[PDB]
């Protein structure tokens, strides 16, 4: 806790709290990353933060698409993915890596926020569920 | 001349008094934070246009003026452009000035008419010996890139644009459609390095325009980045003359930004997910790529297939309208073969006697045919033997060894990294050079001769000096001195040289920061509009 | 017989990858066909209240 924020927003909260609580901790991230030093934000169940926002947009009537989403579902999370750069040397050098952690539903990446995901991020880390009773922990496949 | 009504997130409906603007025309929404440019998409009655915004609606109010500018989005167009970054809307990005314009065009066009188009169908040479032989290029096709990472990809766009503007004189734009900033800048300090783009006073011996819609922008923006490209890529067919390269670079976001933009119209979305108009907006984008009278535009477009199913409304909607495929394999880039063009799930329509002549046609398909009778044996040699069959069938594998090897070149962007000098090949050249392999003239010559090479006079002179070179080796010895002293000190002689670097437990992070203080009291505007706290009584 | 087993097991490899590929290509077809439907479904819903 010397270096680390923690942004909560939890099931309780509002979804419009759980939708920006991503953008908030982006942006308390974004300090380490703008002023030279370097930062690591994690963005734990980005899903969730999908489902929230799916929420807010139907309950404002704005045309549903795919699955109940909007249309700038990947525009939220591809908005909000693309501030984890590396800086230049005339902006400080400073970086921000983002983790996202997005839940699958019985290990298929073609759900419509996980492929919006694996399009925006760089790699991704694939943990498998029958990797983890085989004693392999962390499950990496 | 009109003003905002509603703002329903990137979708934006300005209200005019006088006479609407027309569909497609562009509006500058007057004072704001940066420039927000609108872009109309239907007449919604009672005086209102419903506008896609090509940056953030956030901080936008309802009675914002709003400038009608007549037209559509118009972008410069030019020579001028060349080796500089443009946005959508025709800002440069690169932030290396403004950006010289010839001719500022809109870059809403109809396409190419009856009248205007080529019948003749031609083949574009290209340079590179696998794409040339196997899956060649129309002259004004669009060619499906099923690349990826590591294959070699950028590599092989830098080399299509050098190569084109080599031989043909002919310009590139680059249309970065929903790329990634971090690969956006990759390609663009990878393009500096490799001399397609010079910055500075050498800027018009560029070659390439980078035309950038990136990820983080709205799906009004990513939509319309494509035909940015297109009208910078229009205008050196039309007034230059030229044969113009186009690199879309996911056709498929293209895709995906045009559904966004159609989901968020509140259109109700045809099959699968995709916009009800998924047919037509992508053929108002690859119809505009044609051959005219005047140059052609040949399209390179990186083809992403959604769940590994081609049979998706997207795949299977630009499948229609590509001309050839240039499948980039690992596994082809894995036997140090470059460029990784997988030599038999390629395929061109360009690819029949009609149009390539039978010359031409009975060697690729000769050489896709010993690629092949190698390909489906591979599982007897690796279960049964390598020596195990025919000498025939070790003939095919001897031809389709030295073949698979021969398919490789080494590239003219690639060698200020690599040394080896790039190779332009020409096409009676590979043509003469591969029947020459398919009939047996170098059965002779060893498989490492044909490898980095440019045509069938260089597999010589490879043997030759990989001959001359049994001679240089009695030149010397091979040793390694002193098994225990040569350099290897003790352990603590290690610790000891190794230098202490400075570690301090004061992290700082006060260092240029203002540290407002921040009110816990909430802070809301009276209808006079200045800053006073909550009136305490509901 | 190892030879023989060796010529059987090869064929039911390709039986298995023949089968395999008709069974993928139907379940892209059920899935094209699930976010249709589900699709339809969520539209003629909104469209009720609307």
């Amino acid at each position: 806790m010397r270096y680390t924020i923690m942004v909560s927003a939890t099931a309780s909260d509002a979804a419009p709290l759980q939708f920006l609580a991503p953008y908030s901790g982006c942006a308390m991230a974004e300090y380490f990353r703008d002023t030279g030093k370097h930062g690591l934000i994690i963005y734990d169940d980005l899903s969730k933060q999908s489902v929230a926002y799916r929420q807010m947009s139907l309950l404002l009537r704005r045309p549903p698409g795919r699955e109940a989403f909007p249309g700038d579902v990947f525009y939220l999370h591809s908005r909000l993915l693309e501030r984890a750069a590396k800086l230049s040397k005339e902006l400080g050098g400073g970086s921000l890596t983002a983790f996202p952690v997005i839940e699958t539903q019985a290990g298929d990446v073609s759900a419509y926020i996980a492929t919006n995901v694996i399009s925006i991020t760089d790699g991704q880390i694939f943990l498998e569920t029958e990797l983890f009773y085989k004693g392999i922990r962390p499950a990496l496949n | 001349a009109g003003y905002v009504s509603q703002v329903i997130g990137p979708v934006v409906d300005v209200r005019f008094d006088g006479e609407l603007p027309s569909i497609l025309s562009s509006l500058e929404v007057e004072g704001h934070s940066v420039r927000l440019v609108l872009e109309v998409a239907q007449h919604m009655g009672d005086n209102t246009v419903r506008c896609i915004a090509m940056d953030s609606t956030d901080g936008l109010v309802r009675g914002q003026k709003v400038v009608d500018t007549g037209s559509p989005i118009k972008v410069p167009v030019g020579r001028g452009t060349l080796g500089r970054i443009m946005n959508v809307i025709g800002e440069p990005v690169d932030e290396q000035g403004p950006i010289d314009a010839a001719d500022i065009w809109s870059i809403h066009r109809e396409a190419p008419e009856f009248t205007e188009q080529s019948t003749e169908q031609e083949i574009l040479v290209t340079g590179i010996k696998v794409v040339d032989l196997l899956a060649p290029y129309q002259r004004g096709g669009k060619i499906g890139l099923f690349g990826g990472a590591g294959v070699g990809k950028t590599v092989l766009i830098m080399e299509l644009i050098n190569n084109v503007a080599k031989a043909h004189g002919g310009f590139s734009v680059f249309a970065g459609v929903g790329e990634r900033t971090r690969e956006g800048n990759d390609l663009y300090r990878e393009m500096i390095e490799s001399g397609v783009i010079k910055l500075g006073a050498e800027r018009g011996n560029s070659k390439c325009t980078l035309v950038y819609g990136q990820m983080n922008e709205p799906p009004g923006a990513r939509a319309r980045v494509a035909l940015t490209g297109l009208t910078v890529a229009e205008y050196f067919r039309d007034i230059e003359g030229q044969d113009v390269l186009l690199f879309v670079d996911n056709i498929f976001r293209f895709t995906q930004a045009n559904s966004e933009v159609s989901a968020l119209l509140g259109r109700i979305p045809s099959a699968v997910g995709y916009q009800p108009t998924l047919a037509t907006d992508l053929g108002g984008l690859q119809e505009r790529i044609t051959t005219t009278t005047k140059g052609s535009i040949t399209s390179v477009q990186a083809v992403y297939v959604p769940a590994d199913d081609l049979t998706d409304p997207a795949p299977a909607t630009t499948f229609a309208h590509l001309d050839a495929t240039t499948v980039l394999s690992r596994s082809i880039a894995e036997l140090g073969i470059y460029p990784a063009v997988d030599p038999l799930d390629s395929t061109s329509r360009m690819l029949n006697p009609n149009v390539i002549g039978a010359e031409h046609y009975n060697v690729a398909r000769g050489v896709q045919k010993v690629l092949q009778d190698y390909k489906n044996l591979q599982d007897i040699i690796a279960i049964l033997g390598m020596d195990e069959l025919s000498e025939e069938d070790k003939l095919t594998v001897a031809r389709a060894r030295k073949i698979q090897r021969f398919l490789s070149q080494p590239f003219q962007v690639a060698e200020v990294f690599t040394g080896t000098p790039g190779k332009y090949v020409d096409l009676a050249d590979t043509i003469s050079g591969f029947q020459g392999v398919l009939t047996g003239k170098y059965d002779d010559l060893p498989e490492m001769a044909f490898y980095m090479v440019g045509d069938i006079k260089e597999v010589k002179e490879k043997a030759d000096k990989m001959a001359k070179d049994i001679a240089s080796r009695k030149e010397a010895d091979n040793k390694k001195v002193s098994e225990e002293l040569k350099d290897i000190p003790s352990l603590d002689k290690l610790v000891s040289e190794i230098k202490e670097v400075v570690i301090e437990e004061d992290d700082g992070l006060e260092e240029d920061f203002k540290a407002e203080a921040l009110s816990s009291e909430t802070v809301v505007l009276n209808e006079e509009g200045k800053s006073v706290p909550l009136p305490k009584k509901n | 017989e190892h030879a023989s087993r060796m010529s059987a097991m090869e064929n039911s490899t390709k039986s298995a990858g023949e089968m395999l590929g008709k069974l993928t290509l139907d379940y892209n077809r059920k899935r094209q066909a699930t976010i249709t439907t589900e699709l339809i479904e969520i539209i003629a819903g909104a469209s009720a209240l609307m």
